[PDB]
């Protein structure tokens, strides 16, 4: 648990990496965890799939939820069985004149449906004449960044996500 | 797909654009006020034009969504606060001499000085020099000096310059479907398509008109009082049934009567209420000022501070050399980041700045919530009423001998009650009829009713028969007196402050009663109640996504601004004044002049 609690650098949202291997007690030793939540339980295969949201949309990471991250980015089945845990990066991965390395989607032709990752970058439509591969009048990037700085509120803050998924 | 999915499409992506780039910018100019560098200058200055081009592209881009197909009021109003051309519908030639114009003017009001008769090299300028002879000085000579030289000397090389600004700005209103300026200005209090709360352009003048009349009874007995004293301190000058000659009344163009308290003091043997050395001597910071204020906000159920407020503020004033401008702001940077500016020193005056600058950051952290076009109050006079009714409530007795700063006994009497309520008549009551009188010239002007040969004569006239004030001197059409004001030659509009003093009270009465107070409304605190937090957290969360007639019906009750609850907040002073003008004429007589004889 070491490694993907650990990682000196965390994936992006809309492409979020998934761990999977062959001791509890130790992560439950450790900072104080802002957010810490299972909702199934108090395993054939364990998943540990890991990224960096902003401080407001942690509440979204949660089975029946909506917004621009459980519906574009990340979804979680509302028959979850695994647990999430969140705590603050500001001191690591925010950086002054901005760290603009974490993107993540808020266009998308249709919802995702739970545990599906998307990492195509195509223009999206979204009025009626074709875009044909460029930036214009209603055709837009469907990729934008979090121009993360250390002078921001909270909820406004960095956030590294890890989920736990069990069978 | 049809017209309104684009133009939510369109807006996710300003919003987000604009909330990063506007952060930015703000950053940059607030690293500029808080250490002046002269680096920091063009830090500042190159994030400042790439925000206001980005403003503009996405201005232009934003025309081609017809408004007429919008039905969403969120998504229309954002569009149409998007969609204003404002300038640029003028030609380049054009454009570029109105600000051109506008520099010159400006320029002119900042740097333009006066000298002595007897002594050519002692030019004074107005900011350290001459409003300092028009507030301390009691020579009658030295005060008509100085009022006729700023007039004669400034007030005749802003004419020719007004004269085309004018027209320019006529045209540029005008190419905007806006029949005037005047129209234009006013285009910010109208509300349309609501069904029920709709308030047009030409309502705003007939429902300012309409409060005024109402005011005068109060203002005639106060003009008379004071006419009454000023006669004794400067006998033989002063006639007891005529008006009062316009460089007498405490600053340069008798925009407040606050610097006539020393003549015409009711009790002069009871000083007032003054918490400064209880502070010195119980050695209170400049930042357990900041704290008292917070746990006041607190204590009504509005939220704590940021945890950020604390260290990214600047709550002293800077070190040996950090050289940074002095003036008590509330910075509001985005993306969670509020901030305060202010030099405070321990004393009296601030610990209610404070309060005035928390409320301006508690209104700036209620709305946070709200697309990024509509983050403002609900018209131009919210804000600073909001900002306003904490330093009203913080300054009673009953709060500071809560607090710890008077003894715990302290027993009041009504004769400091009158001084309280006279000092305050005097900047709140002496400047409604200077802004209903200019904001009316101006109106009129712009409209076409006064022909460019019979400015002066109509604003002169209007002054004796509105203000109750008389010219010391004759002013032919060569001068220029609006024009020589700070908000007349920097292009500002003058009815905010108006509106202001009247949703001031309206919201203090409708908090007291939330409250549960039983005695007079100039004794009323609101600390310690939730009902009132409550009430006032309703329409501070708003912003400008509603029409503000249903904003202002949140909280009092009523959809447009109301003159009684301010005569409620004056009527003890009323009633002594009323009992004082026994003897003397209330009223004035539009025929006297100083000259006359
Ligand atoms: C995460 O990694 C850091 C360093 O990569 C770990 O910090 C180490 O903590 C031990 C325990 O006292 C020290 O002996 C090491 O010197 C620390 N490393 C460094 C580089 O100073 C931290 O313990 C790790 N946390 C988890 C949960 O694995
Ligand atoms: C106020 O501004 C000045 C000028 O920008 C700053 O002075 C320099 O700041 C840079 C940035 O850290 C330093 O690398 C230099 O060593 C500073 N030089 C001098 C002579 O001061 C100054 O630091 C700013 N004030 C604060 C508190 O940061
Ligand atoms: C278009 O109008 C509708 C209602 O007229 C808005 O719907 C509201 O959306 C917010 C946030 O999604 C919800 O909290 C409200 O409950 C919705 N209103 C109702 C009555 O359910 C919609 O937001 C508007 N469009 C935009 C872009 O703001
Ligand atoms: C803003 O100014 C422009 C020109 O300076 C006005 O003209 C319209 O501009 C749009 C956007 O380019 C064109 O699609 C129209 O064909 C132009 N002519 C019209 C509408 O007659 C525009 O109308 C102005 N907008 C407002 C709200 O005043
Ligand atoms: C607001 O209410 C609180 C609590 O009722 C007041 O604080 C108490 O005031 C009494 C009387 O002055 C003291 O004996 C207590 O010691 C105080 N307790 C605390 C925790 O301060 C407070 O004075 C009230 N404030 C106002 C402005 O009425
Ligand atoms: C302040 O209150 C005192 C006490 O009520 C007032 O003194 C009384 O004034 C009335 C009015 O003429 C007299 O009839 C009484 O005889 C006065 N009391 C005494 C004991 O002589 C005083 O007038 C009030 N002052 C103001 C400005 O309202
Ligand atoms: C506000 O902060 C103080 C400490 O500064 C704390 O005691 C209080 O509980 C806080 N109130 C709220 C509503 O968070």
């Amino acid at each position: 648990f070491h490694e993907v609690f650990n990682a000196t650098r965390f994936a992006s949202v809309y492409a979020w990496n998934r761990k999977r291997i062959s001791d509890y007690s130790v992560l439950y030793n450790f900072a104080p965890f802002f957010a810490f939540k299972c909702y199934g339980v108090s395993f054939t295969n364990v998943y540990a799939d890991s990224f960096v949201i902003r401080g407001n949309e942690v509440s979204q990471i949660a089975p029946g939820q909506t917004g621009n991250i459980a519906d574009y980015n990340y979804k979680l089945p509302d028959d979850f069985t695994g647990c999430v845990i969140a705590w603050n990066s500001n001191k690591l991965d925010s950086k002054v004149s901005g760290n603009y390395n974490y993107l993540y989607r808020l266009f998308r032709k249709s919802k995702l449906k739970p545990f599906e990752r998307d990492i195509s970058t195509e223009i999206y439509q979204a009025g009626n004449k074709p875009c044909n591969g460029v930036a214009g009048f209603n055709c837009y990037f469907p990729l934008q960044s979090y121009g993360f700085r250390p002078t921001y509120g909270v909820g406004h803050q960095p956030y590294r996500v890890v989920v736990l998924s069990f069978e | 797909s049809t017209i309104e999915e684009q133009a939510k499409t369109f807006l996710d992506k300003f919003n987000h654009e604009a909330e990063d780039l506007f952060y930015q910018s703000s950053l940059a100019s607030w690293n500029y006020n808080t250490n002046i560098t002269e680096e920091n200058v063009q830090n500042m200055n190159n994030a400042g034009d790439k925000w206001s081009a980005f403003l503009k592209e996405q201005s232009t881009l934003a025309q081609m969504y017809p408004l007429q197909e919008i039905q969403n009021l969120t998504v229309k109003l954002q569009l149409q606060a998007l969609q204003q051309n404002g300038s640029s519908v003028l030609s380049e030639d054009k454009s570029k001499r109105l600000n051109t114009i506008l520099n010159t003017m400006s320029t002119i009001y900042s740097t333009g000085k006066v000298c002595n008769p007897d002594n050519p090299q002692e030019c004074l300028l107005l900011e350290p020099g001459l409003n300092e002879i028009m507030a301390n000085s009691l020579d009658y000579n030295e005060r008509l000096w100085a009022w006729e030289s700023w007039r004669s000397e400034v007030g005749k090389q802003l004419r020719p310059l007004y004269e085309e600004y004018v027209v320019l700005k006529n045209e540029m209103a005008r190419a905007n479907h806006y029949e005037d300026y005047g129209d234009y200005w006013r285009g910010d209090y109208e509300v349309n398509g609501v069904d029920g709360y709709d308030y047009s352009r030409g309502q705003l003048i007939e429902d300012v008109e309409h409060t005024f009349e109402e005011i005068k009874p109060l203002y005639e007995h106060l003009h008379a009082y004071v006419r009454a004293k000023l006669m004794n301190a400067y006998p033989s000058y002063i006639s007891p049934i005529g008006c009062l000659p316009a460089h007498l009344l405490g600053d340069m163009w008798g925009r407040f009567w606050t610097n006539l308290y020393s003549l015409t003091v009711p009790f002069g043997q009871k000083p007032n209420i003054d918490v400064t050395d209880a502070m010195v001597d119980q050695a209170w910071d400049a930042q357990r000022i900041f704290k008292e204020a917070e746990k006041f906000f607190v204590s009504v159920g509005l939220p704590n501070m940021t945890q950020g407020f604390w260290e990214n503020s600047m709550l002293t004033d800077p070190g040996n050399v950090q050289k940074a401008v002095c003036h008590p702001t509330a910075w509001d940077l985005g993306k969670g980041d509020f901030r305060i500016l202010m030099c405070t020193k321990v004393t009296m005056d601030d610990f209610l700045t404070a309060h005035h600058e928390m409320g301006h950051i508690q209104y700036d952290m209620a709305y946070a919530a709200q697309p990024f076009l509509l983050r403002n109050g609900a018209n131009e006079g919210f804000h600073e009423a909001v900002g306003e009714i904490m330093s009203l409530s913080a300054a009673t007795p009953k709060h500071l001998k809560s607090i710890g700063l008077l003894s715990p006994d302290f027993q009041e009497d009504n004769e400091t009650e009158i001084n309280f309520l006279l000092k305050q008549a005097l900047t709140i009551v002496g400047t409604l009829p200077f802004t209903y009188m200019l904001e009316k010239w101006r109106w009129m002007v712009f409209k076409g009713e006064i022909p460019k040969d019979q400015w002066m004569k109509k604003w002169w006239e209007m002054k004796r028969e509105i203000v109750g004030v008389v010219e010391p001197v004759p002013h032919d059409e060569t001068y220029c007196d609006p024009a020589s004001l700070f908000h007349v030659s920097n292009d500002y509009s003058f009815i905010r402050y108006y509106t202001r003093t009247l949703y001031q009270f309206q919201f203090q009465e409708a908090l007291c009663q939330a409250a549960k107070h039983e005695g007079p409304l100039h004794k009323c605190d609101i600390s310690n109640s939730t009902e009132a937090g409550q009430k006032l957290f309703n329409m501070l969360r708003l912003g400008k996504s509603e029409p503000w007639t249903l904003a202002l019906e949140n909280v009092v009750g009523a959809k447009n601004m109301n003159v009684r609850p301010l005569l409620n907040y004056f009527e003890p002073l009323f009633t002594w004044l009323k009992d004082q003008n026994k003897n003397s004429f209330v009223g004035w007589s539009t025929d006297w002049s100083p000259y006359a004889d």
